């Protein structure tokens, strides 16, 4: 069977996010 | 059929023959023919097993630098740590001596002599000497007349620590020279510029020569921590050099604050992000095998390390169709490295000491591994050992109805002395 | 396939078990009484009881002492230390000469040890921080404890470290989902790669994948190491390994070779004396080979006496190419060898002695065989009579250009006539010296 | 890129047979060195042999240094070359058997084979999350083609070549892994937001098809030295650029030389011997030359190219007089080719090979007229002259550079000779020896 | 003694002198130079007595007399607690350093501060250790039961404690020693529970000691000199000590003398091979003796009249008048055959198994022709190619077949002399080829 | 000598705003789609909607109302300049030196 993905611990972060229509920024 | 491969002798199995074949007089015992006659016996044995391989007479650890350390070690819910590597070298000194020369005293004058000769007279003092502060503030553009008295009473460590991103005054001497022109006008560019591809080579250089993936070639041998100063008596002492061997800033300095603790103290302990304790200031090593000293063991250089492991890997690489048997005795009844070996990377359906009726079945599964009316497997490696060829052909008794022969071979080991005597004898 | 360096035909000294040496036997051909002496110096290196032996290979060019220099090391076995150096070494534009002297002393003499390691290491399941109580202060770290989850096949523990670990395990960039591996003993910790029972084909780093490390967490594993005086002094003097800032700060300096103290030396040495009688070390000491030690001063030669009577001090074997000659660094003192008087009543002279025919005949032809071209017999013959006539350097250099010329020839024998034509194109030192003579264009 | 004194010398001018052509490859005469230059070449070639020191001796302005450079021009790219003069050695940093030893370790060369992996793609989205100050991050990246879409994370390298050269959603990149490059092909969806500080918008690409993935091995060369210093310290790439590398210990050696002797052993690394070239060998010190004789002696060791035109000449360091100013025991270690002075058919032939190269129609009255010039003076002499002329056929606005235009240059300019008669005729007015001089006319 | 090989000076434990300082005629390993080993027994009694500041010996003789071993054996009758150091005339020319500011380091390396200090320690084993670990804050607690032979007890152990124990992990039944003051717990071993190993300690816990610290001046002066940490002591980068921290060094050592809290302990300083120093180096020196701290200055030389460093005209023993003026000389005569026989006896009898008589004879007769350190090198490769001959004892013939092996001077001088142009000379001529 | 061409948006702030957005993702203390700009020269204004990622370059180069900046379009990172001339509001005490108002229009395009 396929192995999981790696989890992915991002708390605590700001966040880039950059998509196919805008572009984005969640800041703290 | 029969085939044979002779295979040069490797690089750590030829300096361990060196090394075990110096002793004192060995006068070359095993092609000395003392496997062929019957101290000698150990002499042999430890020929053996150094000619086969190492790792079948003691396992190749981790590489790592002699810790020349006194910490706190044990004889052997959570267990916890505390950093407590000490080195043996202890330096002794006489109460007396801290006491008298360095610490303030009733008697001493280290205080007096240190403010009088480091505030009183310090020629950057404004209360004093205010032209010669008003002096360098017209020549280096600086806002505070206090910060020439601030850089003269600061150490270096600290001072490059603390480094100020204001700009200077804009009437003052310091004309910013071409140089730091052309490094300020780079410093966030993109790729395809003209200025911007100019100055930086040992990226070009870094990303053409493939540097990102090159492994470590050098360790240190020994590595020690800072001596440590042993004052009987005093806990004035301990908690000095425990200061200075933990300065916070200096450590904080070469360290990273955790995400989440950084979420705590700008959220919610509300602190503002400038008035952190500013850190990510270590330098960053070339590759991530630079990173630490230590080097683990690595199972290819298993596979590498050997003279036979390495075309034995390589036949079982050609060899799909027919099911294989291994004669152990060519390191006497060593099935444990082998069987690691080829369940750690080259893993395949196998059985080993109704287990003559698995492999019949179905080739898919091979014979594999077996100490020497069996025929039925497809073919057998049997290699070398034989100074008899006796034992040799009442092991392919054993063994379809064809037999195939696959013969290994050392050259410059004792397989050539004992292998050109037993060649004319078949 | 293999380069030959010059002396790959060179395996041992080729002794009998009497100590009489064999004619042909490793390479060797002639050099019967310097190979016995050299045997028995051989012997005392095995012997590992004596200090500050010295001896001296007298002889003239094209002789063997640098052959029977390597001859000894190889003889002697790569687990004992072997030293080469030059005399021209010994002069650093960086620190004294004469501590150079001795730091090649202690690289002569070498160490066994065995060490065991407390190691810590397994998967990173778990890794939250806890924070201090007053972060902006300074005078704390930023943390107080790191709670570590590790675990291995057949254990699992839970790991409750001290900042100035976390500090380490932060600077190896150490994530949720590696296996690490955590070393007690100074506190150094590797991060060895991405464990491999979450997917492995989707990182963009070129990672590693490792299984699960055998065995349980808290390993004790003993490891034997070979380590010389030299590098515990250089190690002791820059202190690199500690988790201190003292030796963060050291690791990323550029290192200066310093003039290590007497003192460092002996607290070495009583550290050492101490591992030897608790049982985990043995003493290997050493050979350090001077070549051309004409080219050392006076002031080596003089602290050289001092320092060869040294209760630690290993044994020195030292080349002398030249015969009646004046000392360097001083204009009277006329003494053979290029050695004073006062070192020469330490030392053992063995002597070496010049060739002939048939034993240049037969080195030229083991050189032949062993660069892997065979020769004619009249060819060879052609070769001795010029290594008799210009030298036996000259003889065993012109090999390798004819049998290229005999691959030009598209055959694989060496004739006469490859080696007229290595006459032709390439010359010796004395056709250089007469086509100088009679030429008046300083060619 | 400019044209320089060895410009037309593109190879050693030499057939298949070693045997040299009359004029090949820029070059003409010396057909013995050439042959021996040959040999010497095929020596460095076959790469099983090492540290065999060759000698050139011959008089000045023979051909010693253009031997050399047409030995590297026909030795091939990716075999290092190093052509260090005598000087050079002499430092404040580091000591002249380091400074050797450096020079050693920086001829010989490692052919490091990597297998890498290309990944080329639509981006499709970014989700770059960083901390509060910033130091440390981590993202997704994810990225299509025509046929499939793959969704990977991301490290602090591979985010931070994403920041710089900034890329958006609607590029076309590629990304290898070995060595962490990104290369941003053009902009393939031209998305509608425009937002009005990008003013630089990449190319049209049309967007890949095929699997992303794709097996790629490249080889590589990186000499002994580079991996020396590379292991010598913690910032060790720096040390290649400012050169502050010095005094290196010998144990990273003698590491660094088991080390790549596993990765032959392995396969790995394929080590092609290279070759050290010493211009002016006799600058050199005593102490240099004991160490050179005794450096030849190791399996890191390349072929040695040494120069000299001096004949017996003092040794330097050393009162006694050598041979090329070389000691016996060097001297013996070396095989000399030898080199002899030119006629005037050899030097009519390097005055048109070199006019050739330096784009000048010249008359052949004039090339007789430089001919006899360059036998009576020197070969460098005539070779110079003819840049002048050229010049001063343009002052005169004719193409074609005549016979008055060589003799106006040779009145211009004085050669050795004539300058030393015009010293000897009036020599009080220029400064003595003895710093004696007479300033003025009465 | 740390580690110690067979060297050459191994058999020399000391003077061998009386009471009343006249020499036995073989004692303590050294044999003959009685007028010389009674002076030095003399300047041995004026370094006990510790009340003279600054006097030059110079210990001047032929090559191979036993200078070193003269110096060697003042070494070891002074024993330890008094300093001793040995240096070379090659060792000061530093390319760090002056000339004189590596003499006067050397010159302070061999006065000695003895300071007497009473400290606290607490020394037992662990019968067991108990920690009431619930922790609802930072808090926790603890209990200790440590033993000896005379003493059984139980402890309340405080916060740091408990941090101190976590740290050195200490189990039951281990060897601890406790500093109560600075909190550094050392576990010097496992006691006698198998079931490193050390002895239970004995009785009497938390028992006061002595120890008595001697400290050189150099190592004050570095510590006083502020920019440099006591690692300058190991480093070797004290880098030019200012004259004036010396000052404040000397005037604090005065005020510990006068005041009795300190113990000033004078050394020797050996200096071999004296005539290769410069002529500024004589200067310093010569001018560095009227300090009062100042230590007894060993010099040893084997030079006639010669030319002394520096400078073009030459000067007795390689020294010039006045620091001949300003010492005392030390003579010492060469050995004739009965104390060459009685000094390669004590070499054989330590180095290696016996020799037969007339093979110490043989070695005899060739120390007296070719010289003693020969013959004392010709022993061991003689008793090597012995056990090649697998024989106990070493005969005659080993001892010829080592004498036609390894060459003395003379003979490798005349050899030399029948075999010229195969050698290189002066001028760099040698015939390498063999024929014609 | 290297020749190119230099895209720059010069003049003097007016009004910035870290425009919010709808859906703002969550347990987020903002959520920029674009920053607007509103930039004043010498006979030029101009307001320019930026990529989010000039707002933390801005809040750290303390970029407010009332200041002469200078941005480069390729790279996007902002370069504070200073005050402009005009805004002398604090006018007892201040430190940081009034820049002129600058020339030009407020789009350039030098080489
Ligand atoms: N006894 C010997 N047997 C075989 N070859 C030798 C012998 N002695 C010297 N040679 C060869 O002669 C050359 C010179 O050896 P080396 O000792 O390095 O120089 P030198 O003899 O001048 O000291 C070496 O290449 C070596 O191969
Ligand atoms: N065979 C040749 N082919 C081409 N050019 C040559 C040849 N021989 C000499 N030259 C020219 O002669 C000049 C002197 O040669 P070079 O070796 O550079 O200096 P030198 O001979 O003084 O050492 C060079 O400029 C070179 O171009
Ligand atoms: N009186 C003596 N007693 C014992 N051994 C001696 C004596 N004199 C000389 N030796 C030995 O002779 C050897 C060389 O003497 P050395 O000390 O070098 O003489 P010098 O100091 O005069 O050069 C040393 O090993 C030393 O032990």
């Amino acid at each position: 069977f396929v192995k999981p993905r790696r989890p992915y611990n991002s708390e605590g972060m700001t966040r880039i996010l950059r998509r196919y229509e805008e572009d984005l920024f969640c800041t703290f | 059929i029969e085939i044979d491969v002779l295979c040069d002798l490797t690089q750590r199995q030829a300096k361990l023959y060196q090394v075990l074949k110096s002793q004192i007089s060995t006068n070359y015992d095993a092609i000395e023919n003392a496997a062929t006659n019957d101290n000698l016996i150990n002499a042999v044995m430890q020929f053996r097993k150094v000619c086969n391989h190492p790792d079948l007479f003691e396992r190749a650890d981790v590489d790592s630098p002699f810790s020349f350390t006194t910490f706190g070690k044990t004889t052997s819910k959570f267990t916890d740590l505390i950093y407590s590597s000490r080195n043996p070298i202890k330096y002794s000194l006489p109460r007396l001596i801290y006491e008298d020369l360095i610490l303030p005293n009733y008697n001493n004058d280290v205080d007096i002599a240190n403010k009088l000769k480091n505030v009183k007279f310090n020629i950057f003092n404004p209360s004093t000497n205010y032209e010669l502060c008003l002096f360098l503030s017209k020549l280096t553009g600086e806002p505070s007349l206090n910060e020439f008295f601030r850089v003269s009473t600061t150490p270096l460590l600290k001072r490059v620590i603390e480094r100020t991103n204001g700009p200077k005054n804009t009437d003052s001497l310091s004309f910013k020279t071409i140089t730091q022109e052309l490094l300020e006008v780079t410093r966030n560019a993109p790729s395809e510029g003209v200025m911007a591809s100019l100055l930086n080579v040992e990226k070009h250089a870094y990303e053409r020569e493939y540097l990102n993936c090159i492994q470590r070639g050098y360790h240190p041998n020994v590595s020690a921590p800072p001596v440590t100063i042993e004052v009987l008596g005093s806990s004035h002492v301990t908690n000095s050099i425990n200061n200075e061997l933990f300065d916070p800033l200096i450590s904080q300095a070469l360290s990273d604050i955790p995400a989440i603790t950084q979420y705590n103290m700008h959220v919610k302990k509300g602190i503002p992000v400038e008035d952190f304790p500013k850190t990510g200031l270590f330098p960053e090593p070339l590759n991530k095998n630079f990173s630490s000293n230590i080097s683990m063991p690595s199972m290819d250089r298993f596979i590498t390390e050997s003279a036979k492991l390495r075309k034995l890997d390589e036949l079982l690489v050609k060899l799909k169709s027919e099911g294989h048997r291994v004669l152990i005795y060519f390191q006497m009844t060593k099935m444990m490295d082998l069987m690691e070996e080829y369940l750690t990377y080259r893993q395949y359906n196998h059985i080993r000491l109704d287990l003559v009726h698995d492999w019949q079945t179905n080739p898919e599964i091979f014979v594999f591994l077996l100490s020497t009316n069996l025929t039925a497997a497809d073919t057998v490696i049997f290699y070398d050992s034989d100074w008899n060829p006796t034992i040799d052909s009442q092991a392919m008794d054993r063994a379809t109805r064809q037999v195939t022969v696959y013969r290994l071979l050392v050259r410059g080991t004792i397989e050539e002395r004992m292998r050109d005597r037993a060649k004319q004898k078949e | 396939v293999t380069r030959t360096a010059a002396h790959t035909h060179i395996k041992g000294l080729g002794l009998d078990e009497s100590g009489v040496a064999k004619r042909v036997e490793g390479g060797f051909v002639g050099q019967i009484e310097a190979r016995e002496a050299c045997g028995v110096i051989v012997d005392l290196i095995k012997a590992k009881k004596m200090s500050g032996r010295a001896i001296l290979l007298a002889g003239g060019p094209s002789t063997g002492k640098t052959a029977l220099a390597l001859a000894i090391s190889q003889e002697l076995g790569p687990k004992v230390p072997f030293c080469p150096l030059v005399g021209s070494e010994l002069y650093s534009v960086e620190v004294k000469k004469t501590e150079t002297l001795m730091e090649n002393f202690r690289r002569a003499i070498g160490l066994r040890i065995k060490e065991t390691k407390e190691v810590y290491e397994g998967e990173v399941t778990e890794l939250t921080p806890e924070d201090a109580e007053n972060p902006l202060g300074g005078y704390g770290k930023t943390i107080s404890h790191v709670i570590v989850g590790l675990k291995s096949a057949k254990g699992t523990k839970t790991l409750r470290l001290d900042p100035t670990i976390y500090e380490s395990i932060q600077r190896e960039k150490v994530s949720i989902g590696d296996v690490i591996y955590i070393e007690a003993n100074t506190g150094a910790v590797k991060r060895v790669g991405r464990s491999d029972a979450y997917a492995t084909e989707f990182d963009l780093e070129t990672e590693e994948y490792v299984p699960l490390p055998k065995g349980e967490v808290h390993k004790k594993k003993e490891i034997v190491q070979d380590v010389t005086l030299h590098d515990l002094d250089v190690a002791n003097a820059r202190p690199q390994g500690g988790q201190d800032v003292i030796s963060m700060m050291g690791q990323l300096l550029k290192p200066k070779k310093t003039e290590i103290t007497e003192k460092l030396r002996q607290e070495v040495n009583k550290v050492v004396a101490k591992y030897i009688d608790q049982g985990v070390a043995e003493l290997i000491p050493g050979v350090l080979f001077i070549d051309e030690v004409n080219m050392l001063d006076i002031e080596i030669f003089t602290y050289l006496n001092k320092a060869l009577e040294s209760n630690i001090a290993p044994v020195v074997v030292l080349a002398s190419n030249r015969g009646m000659t004046t000392v360097r660094g001083t204009e009277d003192v006329i003494s053979p060898h290029g050695v004073p008087p006062d070192l020469i009543d330490r030392l053992l002279i063995v002597r070496t002695l010049p060739y002939d025919k048939d034993e240049i005949r037969t080195i030229i032809e083991r050189r032949a065989t062993v660069e892997r071209l065979q020769v004619e017999s009249s060819a060879l013959d052609l070769l001795a009579t010029m290594g008799t006539e210009t030298s036996l350097r000259y003889a065993l250099q012109l090999l390798a250009p004819c049998g290229i010329l005999a691959q030009t020839s598209n055959r694989k024998e060496i004739v006469v006539n490859d080696v007229n034509e290595a006459k032709l194109l390439f010359l010796d030192a004395k056709r250089s010296t007469k086509i100088l003579e009679t030429s008046a264009n300083y060619l | 890129s400019l044209i320089a004194a060895h410009s037309h010398i593109t190879g050693l001018g030499l057939d298949e047979n070693l045997q040299p052509r009359p004029t090949s490859e820029g070059m003409v005469g010396q057909l013995q060195a050439r042959r021996a230059a040959g040999v010497i070449l095929k020596m460095v070639q076959n790469g099983t042999i090492a540290g065999r020191a060759v000698l050139v001796a011959g008089p000045p302005s023979t051909g010693k240094t253009a031997l050399a450079m047409g030995v590297s021009q026909s030795l091939g790219k990716d075999v290092p070359f190093t052509a260090i003069a005598g000087s050079e050695i002499f430092s404040l940093e580091l000591s002249k058997t380091e400074a050797l030893t450096q020079a050693f370790r920086k001829s010989i060369g490692i052919k490091i084979k990597e297998e890498t992996e290309l990944i080329e793609g639509e981006v499709v989205e970014i989700q770059i999350d960083r901390s509060i100050t910033g130091g440390h991050k981590q993202g997704k990246l994810t990225i299509k083609t025509t046929d499939m879409e793959t969704i990977y994370e991301l490290g602090n390298k591979m985010i931070d070549g994403l920041t710089k050269e900034k890329v958006l959603a609607g590029d076309v990149i590629s990304i290898d892994k070995a060595s962490g490059k990104i290369t941003k092909l053009g902009r393939s969806f031209a998305r509608s937001r425009d937002y009005d500080a990008m003013g630089a918008d990449t190319r049209f690409v049309q967007c890949p098809e095929g699997e992303l993935q794709k097996r790629k091995t490249v080889v590589h060369t990186v000499s002994l030295h580079e991996i020396d210093v590379i292991n010598s310290r913690t910032q060790g790439f720096l040390a290649l650029f400012t050169g502050d590398t010095g005094e290196i210990r010998s144990e990273v050696r003698d590491q660094i030389n088991t080390k790549v002797a596993e990765w032959k052993e392995e396969g790995k690394a394929e080590i092609v011997p290279g070759v050290l070239f010493i211009d002016e060998v006799h600058m050199l010190d005593i102490e240099c030359f004991s160490f050179i004789n005794r450096a030849l002696e190791d399996e890191f060791a390349p072929i040695v190219m040494m120069a000299t035109n001096r004949g017996v000449s003092k040794t330097r360091g050393t009162n006694y007089k050598s041979p090329h100013g070389l000691p016996l025991d060097l001297l013996d270690r070396s095989i000399i080719i030898t080199t002899k002075s030119y006629n005037e058919q050899e030097i009519k032939t390097i005055l048109s090979i070199r006019a050739q190269e330096e784009e000048v129609e010249l008359s052949s009255d004039a090339l007789d007229l430089l001919t006899k010039t360059g036998v009576e003076t020197s070969l460098r002499y005539s070779s110079n002259l003819i840049s002048v002329a050229q010049q001063i056929a343009m002052k005169r606005k004719n193409n074609t550079v005549e016979v008055e235009d060589v003799k106006r240059a040779y009145l211009l300019f004085l050669d050795s000779a004539r300058s030393v008669k015009y010293v000897q005729e009036n020599e009080s007015q220029y400064i003595d020896d003895q710093g004696n001089v007479q300033i003025s006319i009465a």
